[PDB]
């Protein structure tokens, strides 16, 4: 008589209350709707991370009767017994918008069991591995520790039945476990990426969404050195009741390189209001006055006919497709050129890489145009007062003025045949670095005869940069169009979160984000609502290259009524994305897991037999 | 207005290297100082009010009494 | 933002006739957390990083009559 | 198509005087019932039909009305240019 509708939920992986990677974001995005939900009944655990942890979170003393309710007391319990055999934790709320209550394993307080555990895993399964991984020894020490307090939690409590979501393989090692010692609780697990799959397109090339049917079963685990670990991911998955990847695309590779077809995908959400005067208008002007200084000297064209592109994040050059981005882009100004455009695109490139600090040659264009606007402005209150004095008395520029207005020109002079750069820094390793190598090879060098204008900035914007000021969601807001060609990308928040922001995008297939944003929208209707998806799986990499610069083409081609009601639908689509929509996707796994263990009692509740095969099926 | 643009247009010129109030500023200048002239030889008024009793209150006879 | 959300809550209340919500604790006390000084660590007597540090005439007065 | 673009034309020549206010009514009450959405369209609609109401385009109809005029007053003359 285990409860299936009040019943209560454990959420697991490495990132709780401490930065590590992405999903650090997904479990926090997604905390005020899965709390609101559970309140006091959902519990984030965690491994410890002793530095950072006392800034994430609120420390809180659960020993107090308070701490819990009657009801929830079981977990106080399991917690004291936890405590009692040296096991230590901190408990207490994250301090992230809702508050969610958290569980953090001192892995220090138990690296005694190591020896016994790192044992009793791979003699359930194989053999064992160098003690040279820091990581799945803390992933191992993680899981056990968590399978330990679901135990006593399931020995304890007997009103609720609990749902354990895992996050990853990281944390995945309390799954198995879980199966193999048959413990009263269902098991959910997420992968946000194969580890099979980041290996494989790491270097290089296998058409990889085209020949991975055709992959080496064990052997590739084995060559990368990956093998031990694809095993708990593998080990993992299997174990669970529900196997979850976060995209369609992610699902492809979750299928055929750990033998599960998911029986769903919960995509990622964000919480919307948390983005949403005219903002674009406002922060494009922000980045005009870097446009300015920057082409400084020579500035043979138009900004209020000027374009603004980008592409920003990790600087993973080929995954994130700059590669094409580039590429592109060279083919663009090509055609741009031959129908003698008016039209200029600047593309900016925000990939943080090593660097030594802003370019002088980029500091002195952001400080002489900084020194003309206050002459200019001077010079112009002054000519002010003059024109309304005389005005109100009844019945221009001074000389003074023009001596300092033709020095702040002087000050503006560009070096002789010098032009302008393709970097706002000093580049550590200049020659060799990814992107100004490809920049070089396409040629576009800012000389006045091209239309499309290259700038890397390898640095994330923060507000007060010297040289472009501004935030990097002002940075956004203020760009025309985003642009995201990528080729291995599992979601990908910034497609997500540039069109929350209301700005048009170009995305891929094989980007978890596109994926999820083609299977949303009718195919066509996605170029007018501001979303271009470029197929990267099922054509020719210069096919898709083709496509890439048609679409650019299209943007560019485009009256400024056009891009608006383009920019609209953007808007109109930012409400598919908010957790109150993707979390129903969290609720379906959960459900189905309630199912599939609980089967009777299931169809007992529901009054009916519905069919546990998949996730959507049972709704 | 017409100075925010002499601005636009100055700073434009400077950073494109290598009467700047256009004649449509000129106009609505021109216009809004004869919307200032003075009706014909009538004075800056003592008052600016329509007062009741005009004519028997204190502190304007007095004022106009001493020819201010 | 957690004023003139403040702001906003009470001009409602007002105007309809006839203050800190949790979400606002939440990330002001993590703002304070933020700030916490190293422990036994000062205020520092310079703001750059300096290259010939334990040579600089300044720096040495300073630290020898001890502020 | 008038709806969309933001001019609701009460019939007012045909109709009773009161079968107009009732189409007014509707109007209305038509207008009312949008969400927050389906409005700021139509009001990108209406601003788009701005360019059908410049003098750069009416006047063509002042400068017909010139032409004829010279037309009609040195008619062959006119016939030659
Ligand atoms: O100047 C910047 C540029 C990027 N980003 C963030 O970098 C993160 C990385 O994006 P994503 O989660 O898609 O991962 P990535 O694509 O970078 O691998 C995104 O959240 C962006 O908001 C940022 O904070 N400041």
């Amino acid at each position: 008589s285990r409860d299936l509708q009040n019943h209560l939920l454990f959420e697991t992986a490495t990132e709780v209350a401490n930065r590590v990677g992405g999903i650090y974001s997904v479990l926090k995005s997604k905390a005020p709707i899965t709390v609101a939900q559970y309140k006091d009944h959902y519990h984030l655990i965690g491994p410890l991370n002793k530095a950072t942890y006392q800034n994430e979170v609120d420390i809180l003393d659960w020993k107090k009767p308070e701490a819990f309710s009657d009801e929830m007391r079981p977990v106080q319990h399991a917690l004291q017994t936890m405590e009692s055999r040296g096991v230590h934790f901190v408990y207490g709320r994250w301090l992230i918008e809702g508050a969610p209550k958290v569980i953090l394993f001192d892995l220090d307080s138990v690296r005694g069991y190591s020896n016994e555990w790192k044992g009793d895993l791979w003699s359930l399964v194989g053999i064992p591995s160098p003690e040279n991984d820091f990581e799945t020894n803390d992933a191992i020490l993680l899981g056990y520790t968590v399978a330990w307090f679901l135990g006593e939690v399931a020995h304890l409590d007997s009103q609720h039945a609990i749902v354990a979501h895992f996050h990853e393989w990281l944390a995945g090692v309390a799954l198995p476990l879980c199966r193999k010692r048959r413990i009263d609780v269902v098991t959910i697990f997420t992968t946000h990426a194969t580890l099979l799959g980041r290996y494989l397109c790491a270097s290089g090339s296998f058409d990889f969404y085209n020949c991975l049917e055709s992959v080496d079963v064990d052997h590739e685990a084995g060559r990368f050195g990956i093998y031990h670990r694809y095993c708990i991911e593998r080990a993992a998955a299997h174990s669970a009741d529900v196997f979850t990847t976060v995209s369609q695309i992610t699902a492809f590779e979750a299928e055929h390189l750990l033998k599960r077809k998911p029986d769903g995908i919960l995509p990622n959400g964000l919480n919307v209001i948390k983005f949403q005067q005219n903002l674009h208008a406002l922060k494009k002007e922000k980045i005009n006055d870097f446009v300015r200084g920057h082409f400084h000297g020579c500035f043979d064209f138009d900004l209020d006919n000027t374009l603004y592109f980008f592409i920003a994040g990790r600087y993973e050059y080929k995954n994130k497709g700059a590669d094409m981005f580039i590429e592109a882009l060279a083919r663009l100004n090509y055609r741009l050129k031959v129908s003698g455009s008016k039209k200029t695109v600047v593309a900016f490139i925000v990939m943080p890489a090593k660097n030594n600090s802003f370019t002088v040659e980029a500091l002195k264009g952001q400080a002489e145009v900084r020194a003309l606007e206050n002459t200019v402005h001077e010079v112009t209150t002054s000519i002010g007062k003059r024109i309304f004095d005389h005005a109100i008395r009844y019945p221009l520029l001074k000389s003074s003025d023009k001596v300092m207005l033709k020095r702040r020109i002087l000050a503006l002079r560009r070096p002789e045949g010098q032009l302008p750069p393709i970097v706002t820094h000093n580049m550590v390793d200049d020659a060799n670095d990814l992107i100004l190598n490809k920049i070089r090879q396409v040629q576009l060098f800012n000389s006045p005869s091209d239309r499309v204008k290259m700038i890397f900035h390898p640095e994330f914007l923060n507000a007060n940069n010297p040289i472009l000021g501004l935030d990097y969601d002002e940075f956004v807001r203020g760009c025309h169009l985003g642009v995201f060609p990528s080729y291995y990308e599992p979601w990908g928040y910034t497609p997500a979160e540039c069109t929350v922001m209301g700005v048009p995008s170009i995305t891929t297939n094989v980007s978890g984000f596109g994926s999820y944003m083609e299977d949303l929208i009718e195919t066509n209707q996605a170029k007018d609502y501001g979303i271009y998806i470029v197929d990267r799986r099922f054509k020719a990499p210069d096919e898709s290259v083709e496509q890439l610069v048609d679409y650019m083409e299209e943007f560019v081609k485009k009256t400024r009524r056009q891009r608006i009601n383009q920019r609209n639908a953007t808007e109109a689509l930012s409400d598919l994305l908010d957790w109150k929509r993707m979390g129903l996707e969290y609720v379906k796994a959960r459900q189905l897991a309630l199912r599939r263990g609980y089967p009777d009692q299931f169809r007992e509740l529901v009054g009916e037999e519905l069919n546990d095969s998949n996730m959507d099926a049972l709704a | 207005e017409v100075t925010t643009s002499i601005g636009k247009r100055i700073f434009d010129h400077a950073i494109r290297y290598p009467e700047l109030l256009k004649s449509s500023d000129k106009v609505m200048l021109k216009r809004r100082i004869l919307a200032l002239r003075r009706p014909e030889g009538q004075l800056p008024p003592i008052v600016t009010h329509n007062m009741v009793d005009d004519a028997n209150d204190l502190i304007l006879n007095k004022i106009r009494q001493v020819q201010l």
